[PDB]
């Protein structure tokens, strides 16, 4: 089992299975009945993993209606209660999305013995998640990701419970992103207008397959840093970069003193809105430098007439302020990193604040204690920079890290929504994605659905590295946590 | 061009020439030692047809001077220099050995490209190249994780790609042994993970022949009498028990011990057909040895006292006389050569330690032994970054001794240790990498500009991708 449940009460008691003539069945009593995308197909997409006194059935039965066509939200409840007997077979689950995470649990708890011969233990579990926002961040911006790259990194995030995309579509070297408000964005950002894009049928996809599998996709277009792709296709944009005198070529940030600047925003972020269905959007302003603005006559001018003066992190308020309304305005919630809050920009109280640095300015504990102290909710990535790879097994590292390990009270503590793995595309693409993901990824996600008190390295050890050999069984290229084997080694 | 590594000399001239699919030969010159009679070459030149492709240049002739050694196996003292000749309407591929027009073709591979319109282009040019040094090898842990076939052998394209001559395999060790033994079928049976992870003969055989089509030594390495816990489980009485229940190195105070070993590498000498033969003796714990009161008599009755050293050097000398006696070289980690023990005319030290291996380098060039680097090569250590750039700014030239000296340094080796490697990343994770000591061991001394070398191996590292070698970016891009 991976990761461990809230409440697993097991036993030496055992069925036998029938890999064909075993079958998932809806109770009259459900609320999800035949015709339930999501459960249709994961009942079709498990047997196939599984098998592409005795049990040969397993009732699944959902208490919360709200169908299998609309997509999980933060608020949207994961419960659900495993109960394998002599007298039943049953899988409870409060909603849709909860017997998804049931059906991935069951699926671990089937194994075979030295015969070949295919059972299940007596169990009884009562599982939930002790974090509601468990997230994995691709950068397909440093590095292209063909979509069935993308697409196989989200099957695995749905064995390791991870229901939270964090898409980091574009960034300074390459704008995957076809647009069709400004198809030059595209066409004069991307490494290769065509063979290296993210077109709007690969959009969808990416989110009604995600949607499938529960999880969400959290849109990030990165701004006002981390624009350098944008430059080309909208003249003006960019912030020309001065030597003193005259400009000499380089460009910086987003140009923030600009009518020209806010018009683009509005239309391109209402495209954005309309795409990716999700409640919640990262606006990013992360690394936002200072430097480039500041050499700039013309925006030194900016700030005289607004009276800001020689300050520019309420020069950047200003840019994320007005932007915070235009996305607020379409009914859109927002994500956003840490150097907004540190930066003391104006921010709506809904914000949710997402602490990535180690130690400038502060550590990244007594970070989640100021952000939560202050009001607002936070994410944890800090600690968990899969792209930060180092000898040996990092991912003890990454499991250890508590959350919750800081000065507050318990309402304060409450607002820590749950964290995101990163995986910075600077040094990673199709070569190397999949086993620098897992099962490091894993360690991570374990600490954000797990309960506080699973923390033994040894037990852990001992379940991951199980873990790892059925991710090479379901054709994931997962790398060792030591030394080692699996009686099925991986070859493709 | 995005040559890689960077040939000793290159006279580039801005004058193009077009190549066509189903019109370009590669045959052997009317005055060659070599003809259509040669298995290598014949096989060469249709490889690399694919290799190239998947005003005008209608042929290239490959020429070699000496005797060309075509079904030979490679060893130490092998030729590899050619020069290159790219001209209308016939390029000119001429070299002394066979070797050479190996290297030669990947060169010219390398030289061929399509414009912007998709044309196969190349211009022309004259090329003289030759290897800096002669052992320029990889090594592979097949014991801490078992590597299936199909791995090694595409790990033997990518060092023809990146010009590497020999491939250290460690193919046994204290975790396992997937070594199949014919003369003791036990040592397999009961030592490896599982009997499906086993190299049967015919696996060796594969990949020895595999890598002689393109110039690599398959050097084997049976680490003794350390890292043999795994030797311990079909052969009683092989492994010192520990008292004071666990087991420990090789026993060396029993006459079964060198029965053994002599019927054993006597296998290996007709198994490998190189002349070196990998002993290790590294890493060796003398806890064991030292709590067992049966050993504790073999120092007396020998006079070694408490200074199992000697113990150490009595072991490995006896072993060396085994390969010295079989007409085999031997190549050893740097313990036993600092363990005083004294080796053959001809014995190989490796060199692994980062405390002061530039003062090891000298010693064992003083004492007229032949000797390879890979301490500061330690691929299996990652770290965040281009970290391709530490591996490339070591230079191991650069140790005290005379003009006499430095000839007894003959290459290096880029190491991949199998603790956290197996066939889920081994490829990615050795690659590019290693590229940065290829061609370290092959290029001039002179060759260390960074930004043509960031140049070159980002162009060359897409090459590798293209020919199905799933090598890792060096930082952000594409390719394509
Ligand atoms: C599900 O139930 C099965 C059996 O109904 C459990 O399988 C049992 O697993 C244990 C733990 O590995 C095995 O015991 C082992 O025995 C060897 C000696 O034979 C001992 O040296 C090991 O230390 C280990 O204890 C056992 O063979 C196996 N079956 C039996 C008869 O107990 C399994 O644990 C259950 N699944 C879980 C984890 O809930
Ligand atoms: C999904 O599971 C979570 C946690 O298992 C459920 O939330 C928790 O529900 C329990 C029982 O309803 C609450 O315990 C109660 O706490 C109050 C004090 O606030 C106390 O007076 C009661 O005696 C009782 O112990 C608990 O507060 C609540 N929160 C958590 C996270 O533990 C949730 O109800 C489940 N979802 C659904 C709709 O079934
Ligand atoms: C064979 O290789 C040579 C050497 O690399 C290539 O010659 C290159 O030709 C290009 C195209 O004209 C030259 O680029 C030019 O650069 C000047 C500025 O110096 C610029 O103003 C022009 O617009 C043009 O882009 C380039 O200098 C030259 N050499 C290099 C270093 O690339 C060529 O690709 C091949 N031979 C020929 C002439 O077709
Ligand atoms: C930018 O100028 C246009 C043209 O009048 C105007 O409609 C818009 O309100 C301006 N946006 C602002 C106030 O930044």
């Amino acid at each position: 089992l991976w990761p461990w449940p809230q409440n697993f009460q097991t036993s030496d008691q055992r069925y036998v299975l029938y890999p064909n003539n075993f079958q998932f069945q809806y109770d009259v009593s459900s609320a999800a009945q035949p015709g339930c995308s999501v459960l249709d197909e994961a009942f079709q997409r498990y047997r196939d993993l599984l098998f592409g006194t005795l049990e040969k059935n397993v009732l699944v039965v959902s208490v919360v209606t709200p169908g299998c066509n609309q997509l999980p939200t933060l608020e949207s409840v994961e419960n659900y209660t495993l109960t394998i007997n002599d007298d039943q077979c049953l899988l409870l689950s409060e909603t849709v999305w909860g017997a998804l995470r049931g059906l991935e649990t069951f699926s671990q708890l089937v194994w075979k013995s030295a015969e070949g011969t295919f059972f299940i233990n007596k169990t009884e579990i009562e599982d939930f998640p002790r974090f509601p926002h468990r997230g994995l961040l691709l950068d397909t911006s440093r590095h292209y990701l063909p979509l069935s790259s993308i697409l196989d990194t989200l099957d695995v995030m749905a064995y390791n419970k991870l229901n939270v995309f964090h898409w980091h579509l574009v960034d300074d070297p390459s704008f995957p992103y076809e647009s069709f408000t400004f198809p030059e964005l595209m066409r004069k950002g991307s490494y290769n207008p065509v063979t290296h894009i993210y077109t709007a049928q690969d959009v969808k996809e990416v989110i009604e397959y995600a949607r499938l599998r529960g999880i969400r996709v959290l849109a990030e277009f990165d701004t006002p840093g981390h624009t350098l792709s944008w430059g080309p296709g909208i003249p003006g944009l960019l912030t020309p970069c001065y030597s003193g005198s005259e400009p000499s070529g380089t460009f910086g940030p987003v140009n923030p003193s600009l009518n020209n600047t806010y018009e683009f925003m509005s239309t391109f972020f209402l495209e954005v809105s309309s795409v990716f269905p999700d409640f919640y959007l990262h606006l990013g302003g992360d690394e936002v430098d200072f430097t480039c603005w500041k050499s700039n006559p013309e925006i030194q001018d900016f700030m005289r007439k607004k009276g800001f003066g020689e300050d520019f992190k309420q020069l950047e308020s200003f840019y994320i302020q007005t932007l915070l309304d235009i996305v607020s305005s379409y009914g859109k919630g927002y994500v956003v990193w840490q150097e907004v809050f540190d930066n003391k920009v104006k921010i709506q109280p809904d914000t949710i604040i997402q602490v990535w640095r180690e130690d400038i300015p502060v550590n990244y504990m007594k970070e989640l204690e100021l952000v939560t102290k202050a009001g607002f909710r936070a994410l944890l990535s800090a600690p968990w920079y899969l792209n930060r790879i180092s000898y040996g097994p990092d991912w003890k590292d990454f499991y250890v890290v508590e959350p919750l390990a800081f000065e507050g009270t318990p309402e304060q503590k409450a607002l820590v929504i749950g964290g995101e793995a990163c995986m910075w595309g600077e040094y990673v693409d199709n070569t190397n994605l999949v086993p620098r993901l897992w099962p490091r990824a894993g360690a991570v996600a374990e600490r954000l659905w797990s309960n506080k008190l699973t923390s033994d390295l040894t037990f852990a050890y001992e379940r991951l590295s199980h873990f790892r050999c059925e991710l090479l069984r379901r054709g994931v290229q997962a790398q060792p946590l030591n030394v080692g084997f699996c009686e099925q080694e991986f070859e493709q | 061009p995005a040559l890689w590594p960077l040939p000793l000399s290159v006279k580039m001239t801005p004058n193009l020439l077009h190549l066509a699919p189903e019109n370009f030969y590669i045959s052997h010159s009317p005055n060659s030692t070599a003809g259509p009679s040669c298995t290598l070459l014949e096989e060469a030149f249709r490889r690399y047809h694919g290799y190239i492709f998947g005003t005008q240049v209608q042929q290239l002739l490959v020429s070699i001077t000496l005797q060309s050694e075509c079904d030979a196996f490679p060893n130490i003292s092998s030729d590899e220099s050619y020069t290159l000749l790219v001209k209308e309407p016939v390029a000119v591929l001429k070299a002394n050995r066979v070797w050479g027009a190996l290297r030669g073709l990947e060169t010219f591979s390398q030289l061929v490209y399509q414009d912007s319109y998709g044309t196969f282009t190349i211009n022309e040019s004259t090329i003289i190249d030759s290897p800096r040094f002669s052992h320029r090898g990889i090594l592979i842990d097949t014991s801490r994780h078992y590597l299936p076939v199909k791995i090694i052998l595409k790990t033997l394209d990518a060092m023809a790609f990146n010009k590497f001559n020999v491939l250290h395999w460690h193919i046994v060790d204290d975790q396992s042994f997937p070594y199949q033994s014919i003369t003791f079928p036990e040592l397999s049976n009961k030592g490896s993970y599982s009997l499906s992870h086993v190299y049967t003969p015919n696996d060796v055989r594969m990949v020895i022949e595999y890598a002689r089509l393109r110039g690599i030594r398959v050097l084997p390495e049976f680490d003794t009498p350390g890292h043999t816990l795994s030797w311990g489980k079909g052969q009683k009485d092989l492994l010192t028990p520990c008292y004071s229940d666990s087991f420990g190195p090789i026993n060396p105070t029993l006459n079964t011990t060198y029965s053994f070993l002599t019927t054993f590498f006597k296998e290996i000498s007709e198994v490998f057909p190189d002349q070196f033969i990998h002993l290790g003796g590294d890493e060796v714990e003398f806890k064991c040895w030292e709590s067992n009161p049966k050993i504790q008599d073999f120092m007396r009755q020998k006079g070694f006292g408490t200074d199992f050293k000697k113990l150490e050097s009595f072991y490995i000398q006896k072993v060396l006389d085994i390969i010295a006696t079989i007409n085999k070289g031997s190549i050893v980690w740097q313990e036993v050569f600092d363990d005083k023990a004294k080796l053959a005319p001809g014995t190989i030290v490796e060199v692994w330690k980062d405390s002061a291996y530039p003062e090891e380098l000298s010693r064992v060039t003083a004492s007229g032994f032949p000797v390879i680097l890979s301490a500061p090569w330690y691929l299996d250590l990652i770290s965040y970054g281009q970290d391709w750039r530490k591996y490339y700014k070591v230079e191991p030239l650069d140790f005290g001794g005379t003009q006499k000296q430095k000839q007894l340094f003959i290459g290096g080796e880029a190491c991949l240790w199998g603790e956290y490697v197996d066939a889920t990343n081994l490829t990615p994770r050795l690659w590019p990498r290693a590229s940065a000591v290829g061609e370290r061991l092959w290029s001039s001394k002179d060759v260390r500009d960074m930004d043509d070398a960031y140049d070159r191996l980002t162009r060359h590292r897409c090459r590798m991708v293209e020919r199905g070698i799933a090598a890792q970016p060096l930082y952000a891009g594409y390719c394509n």
